[PDB]
């Protein structure tokens, strides 16, 4: 009995790998990697950081780091600035809708890794009010854990996409 | 600085003074400071009585026991003739009541030929 | 060695060793084997259709399926033989201890 | 509570916060701890994902190849343990797809398994051998919720991506595994974020800006193809269910 | 509105006369059927949020539902949505019960019978027993306790506006002689009028159904009344005890009467204390400033006998102790066979504090707190500076307990701590 069941079990896996995987993979298509930002930005090296979908919205909000390609004829220009352009693509065909606006970074915030920023949905504003309403060791002015811990930036970027905005947080990883 | 006491609201706890897990009535098994099953309010409504045999009962528990024909006027704890201890102010208000019940039952046993 | 104490234990162990054994064979093995057959049969039908409906040039051989069908069929036939055999074993078991008592 | 972390549950007012002792759960309204998930090293966790369809469960991805899911409503007790054979995990996403199989006249594919009486299990306690109804090993976290009136069967799809090689692996129902080989292997780009468009439709965003789209739609609109996926998982379960009683 | 907008066009399309009565009736019947369907779908938001503003619609709904299937569909839909949203442990238990009771009264208005309430009840109780603080907060809601007592021993925030709202809902109370005999016997006997009950119209009984036994409910009720009858009865709890006694007696187990007996004894103990004090001030002419209360130790559940620390033997002021002993001696005279014990941890004293700058401060302080401040009473107007060790020896109070008592006066602005010594603040350089 044990031999027969095992004789069945092992070849059952054979059926799964030999045939089922072949059949399943056929009904699965993988889109080739494509560049969409090239049309809008063909002379800039593109660095992608984060992008999410707004629920009940068919638009893709994305955060990109745009650095222009410096040709071999312009020597050592100080324009090698990382610009945090924010745009929107329709979820299906990834089509640009609104003209990107470069957010001006205050000089005090230039000492943070902008690449580590992540998207935070679902009413981040609720915690801000509740932090001051709770007698915890967390102070809001910047949300700081005491006077002797790391400081993390909560960049509530109000990207008004058709009247709505999202929320971002800038983690601290000092360079 | 002067301290003037305007009003005092003090709390006092009363308990039965027994002339010495045993502060319970031997009939109803309830606490002496508590009420018997036939009484609702403690203290005056469920007073305690002390017999000459030094056994303590609620007034109503022992009176009911003594009113039963099978008791024969004897203490439920020691079978001695139940008589309230004399000289105890706790027993002063109940002496006449217990003398009558013991006497009536003694006459009934004489009438029954036992 | 045997005594009275082990004899009752021997009977108690033996009866469960057979009467419970047949239960798991009839009540677990029989319902499962038929279910495997059904799923395997439905498994075969699905692959055959898309070999035709899709009309895709590459085909996956069905020899793996039919082996399972035969092996699964073998199990149920083999399972029933044991149940018949354990039926006899219960008969022999009881007659032994009634005399052994 | 200050932290650059925390993901809010879309369906209910909770957040998943990270503390030293493990993953912690607090109510947004009350800031009262609700559950604690014991984790050894944060670095081992590739990412954690919430339940989109229900929100009752929570998913944890380990870099080694281990998937662990715990129920928040159950005080964070572990409910299911998953393994994937020899896969290095960069970042995985959990999706639940509800199937809508409306009755159609053109569909004569009647079901008989429902008519057949459901199997049972033999488990023996200390006192005696007892008889219990059969439950699938993964059915406890997949069973039709008492809380869910729309009790349609839900497809459970776990999507796993391998770091360093950009290899894509999809895992179905907790047992069946399918491996897909990507051709664009020439560059070793890290995957930045995974975004879900709808059920069975996903977009992948790499560090270089290239987009990879995974679409399960053709699998989904095919009635038999899903049934094929279900059947293969069942037969492996029953045979092991058989071997379990044999020993 | 629909008839005025489309009926003429529809009649023209059909060609039937405009005054087709039966067609209009069927259209009306469909409208109310649609209205029933929509309200069934929205019943959760109707009962949870829109209530009591939508309560009028509920009365209109009551005129429409006629079949058992309608009730079953409504309740199964309502339970589905409720548990989907409310029964999340992530929801605050205070708001959960607040919305729960809001649904209870809404359905009770909708259903006078309350069978749906029972079905909703039976389905929902295990979730209530899942939450742990529910018993405490609900009984405190029953007795309308002030927030200060709540905040003393409860470590999670409680929403005050919810507390007032639930209190308001709880207190809502909207839920010839021979010729007449011939007429009434005709008018009352000829005028033909065409799991237990557990469906009583009382919402409080539904609230009581949470506990598997009312024993814990009445036990905790005893504890709170014994606490309050100490701190002093408020009339608001007289209604509560009247309610609690009312249902428990109606149902009638042994322990239930055990926790049902002494509650009037507490009333009797206070009543006798009020009466015995008057007879007492008449007989021996004691100080009318003292108002003693004579309590039955067994039934107040006051553990005077916790036999393990030597720590409540603090010394009262000599004048106050002598006056209190006079009460105890003659109690033994008035009630023979009984001894009276002063509960020193127990009692309240109103003291008036007079400072050299003319400030008068009147506070209600415990017997322990009055003893501490009396040590600083200077008959000769000399500044009294006392160290912690000196106060501990005089008052026989442990130092850690003394610091807490001394911190009370510091917070009140009476005592100042300088270099380990406590002195009276006689001159405040700041507007009172």
């Amino acid at each position: 009995y044990r031999d027969l069941i095992n004789s069945m079990s092992d070849m059952e896996k054979d059926i799964a790998q030999s045939n089922v995987n072949s059949h399943i993979q056929q009904h699965i298509l993988v889109d080739l990697k494509t560049d969409v930002f090239a049309q809008k930005y063909p002379s800039s090296q593109i660095n992608l950081l984060d992008a999410i979908k707004l629920p009940k919205h068919n638009y893709i909000v994305y955060l990109i780091q745009v650095t222009k390609h410096n040709s071999a004829q312009e020597p050592f220009s100080e324009e090698n600035k990382k610009k945090l352009y924010i745009g929107t693509l329709k979820d299906e065909n990834l089509g640009i809708i609104s003209k990107e606006s470069s957010v001006k970074i205050p000089a005090l915030f230039k000492s943070y890794r902008l690449s580590s920023t992540r998207f935070v949905p679902n009413r981040v504003h609720s915690l801000l009010r509740d932090i001051g309403l709770s007698d915890s060791n967390y102070h809001s002015s910047y949300i700081r854990e005491n006077r002797e811990n790391d400081d993390f930036i909560a960049c509530t970027a109000k990207v008004s996409v058709d009247g709505r905005s999202a929320s971002l947080v800038f983690p601290k990883e000092k360079q | 600085m002067k301290v003037k006491i305007n009003e005092v609201h003090s709390v006092f706890a009363w308990s039965w003074h027994i002339p010495s897990d045993e502060d319970v009535c031997g009939i109803c098994r309830a606490s002496y400071n508590g009420t018997c099953p036939s009484c609702k309010f403690p203290g005056d409504q469920c007073p305690l009585v002390i017999g000459l045999c030094h056994h303590n009962f609620h007034d109503h528990c022992i009176y009911r026991w003594l009113d039963t024909p099978t008791s024969k006027g004897l203490c439920p704890m020691c079978r001695q003739t139940f008589q309230l201890q004399k000289g105890l102010a706790i027993n002063d208000a109940h002496v006449q009541k217990f003398v009558e019940i013991v006497s009536r039952r003694r006459e009934e046993m004489i009438e029954e030929g036992v | 060695s045997v005594g009275e104490k082990n004899f009752k234990r021997w009977k108690y162990l033996g009866c469960e060793a057979y009467q419970k054994t047949v239960q798991i064979l009839t009540l677990i093995f029989v319902p499962a084997c038929e279910r495997i057959i059904i799923y395997v049969e439905k498994l075969r039908a699905i692959l055959q259709a898309f070999s035709i409906q899709n009309k895709l040039s590459y085909t996956s051989d069905l020899t793996a399926v039919e082996v399972l069908l035969k092996s699964s069929q073998k199990l149920l036939t083999m399972t029933l033989n044991s149940i018949i055999g354990l039926g006899r074993d219960e008969t022999l078991f009881e007659k032994f201890f009634i005399w052994f008592n | 509570i200050n932290d650059y972390f925390i993901d809010y549950n879309p369906l209910f007012p909770i957040f998943a916060t990270r503390i030293a002792k493990g993953l912690a759960i607090y109510r947004v309204s009350d800031h009262a701890r609700l559950a604690v998930i014991p984790i050894r090293n944060i670095n081992l966790v590739a990412n954690y994902d919430w339940d989109t369809t229900t929100g009752k469960f929570l998913s944890i991805f380990f870099k080694d190849g281990t998937i662990r899911i715990h129920d928040i409503f159950k005080d964070g007790r572990l409910v299911s343990f998953l393994r994937i054979p020899s896969t290095k995990i960069s970042k995985g996403i959990w999706d639940r797809i509800p199937l809508r199989y409306e009755p159609n006249n053109r569909d004569f594919a009647c079901n008989i398994i429902d008519d057949l009486p459901k199997l049972i299990r033999f488990v023996k306690d200390s006192k005696r051998i007892n008889i219990v109804p059969y439950t699938q090993p993964n059915s406890l976290w997949r069973g039709p919720d008492e809380d869910d009136l729309d009790s349609n069967e839900k497809l459970d799809v776990h999507v796993v991506f391998n770091e360093g090689n950009d290899k894509i692996t999809v895992f179905f129902n907790g047992d069946y595994a399918v491996f897909l080989s990507v051709d664009n292997i020439e560059n070793e780009n890290s995957l930045k974020s995974i975004i879900k468009v709808q059920d069975g439709f996903y977009q992948c965003f790499y560090e270089d800006g290239t987009v990879q789209t995974l679409n399960l739609g053709p699998l989904l609109q095919s009635k038999s193809s899903v049934n094929l996926l279900n059947y293969i998982m069942v037969i492996k379960e029953l045979i092991g269910y058989m071997l379990t009683h044999l020993e | 509105k629909f008839i005025n907008q489309y009926w003429s066009q529809f009649s023209k399309l059909v060609g039937c006369p405009e005054d087709d009565h039966e067609l209009t009736t069927t259209v009306f019947n469909c409208f109310e059927s649609n209205f029933l369907r929509i309200r069934t779908n929205e019943i959760f938001d109707i009962c949870v949020l829109a209530y009591p503003d939508s309560k009028v619609t509920l009365l209109e709904l009551r005129k429409i539902m006629k079949d058992f299937k309608d009730y079953t569909n409504i309740v199964t839909t309502f339970l589905s949505d409720f548990k989907k949203y409310i029964l999340n442990p992530s929801v605050t238990t205070v708001d959960a019960l607040l919305r729960y009771v809001k649904t209870i009264k809404a359905f009770l208005v909708l259903d006078p019978t309350g069978r749906c309430l029972h079905s909703i009840t039976t389905f929902v109780k295990p979730y209530f027993q899942e939450r742990k603080h529910l018993v405490n907060v609900l009984l405190y809601a029953m007795l309308d306790l002030p927030e200060e007592e709540l905040k003393e021993k409860i470590n999670f925030n409680v929403d005050m506006k919810a507390l007032l709202s639930l209190v308001d809902t709880l207190h809502d109370s909207d839920i010839i002689r021979h010729a007449m005999l011939y007429e009434h016997i005709l008018n009352y006997y000829i005028a033909w009028v065409p799991k237990s009950s557990y469906i009583k119209t009382n919402l409080f009984e539904v609230l009581l159904d949470l506990f598997e036994s009312r024993e814990f409910f009445i036990s905790e009720f005893r504890n709170l009344l014994t606490d309050r009858l100490f701190t002093l009865l408020d009339e608001k709890w007289t209604r509560c005890l009247k309610l609690i006694r009312e249902k428990i007696v109606k149902f009638t187990a042994d322990a239930d009467q055990s926790n049902l007996n002494s509650i009037d004894v507490m009333l009797w103990d206070i009543k006798c204390s009020e009466e015995l004090c008057r007879k007492m001030h008449e007989v021996a002419g004691l100080d009318p400033i003292i108002f003693p209360k004579f309590i039955s130790l067994l039934y107040w559940k006051y553990n005077c006998d916790t036999q393990g620390s030597n720590d409540l033997a603090f010394h009262l002021p000599i004048d106050l102790e002598r006056e209190l002993q006079k009460y105890s001696d003659i109690y033994s005279q008035l009630k023979p066979g009984r001894k009276l014990q002063l509960c020193k941890d127990k009692g309240k004293v109103e003291i008036q504090l007079a400072f050299k700058d003319g400030r008068k401060l009147v506070l209600d302080v415990s017997l322990e707190q009055c003893s501490v401040i009396n040590q600083f009473d200077s008959p000769n107007d000399e500044p009294i500076c006392l160290s912690l060790e000196q106060l501990s020896e005089s008052l026989n109070i442990a130092p850690p307990r003394l610091t807490h008592l001394l911190d009370f006066w510091i917070q009140k602005g009476v005592l100042l701590k300088e270099n380990g010594t406590y002195s009276v603040i006689e001159h405040s350089e700041m507007d009172f």
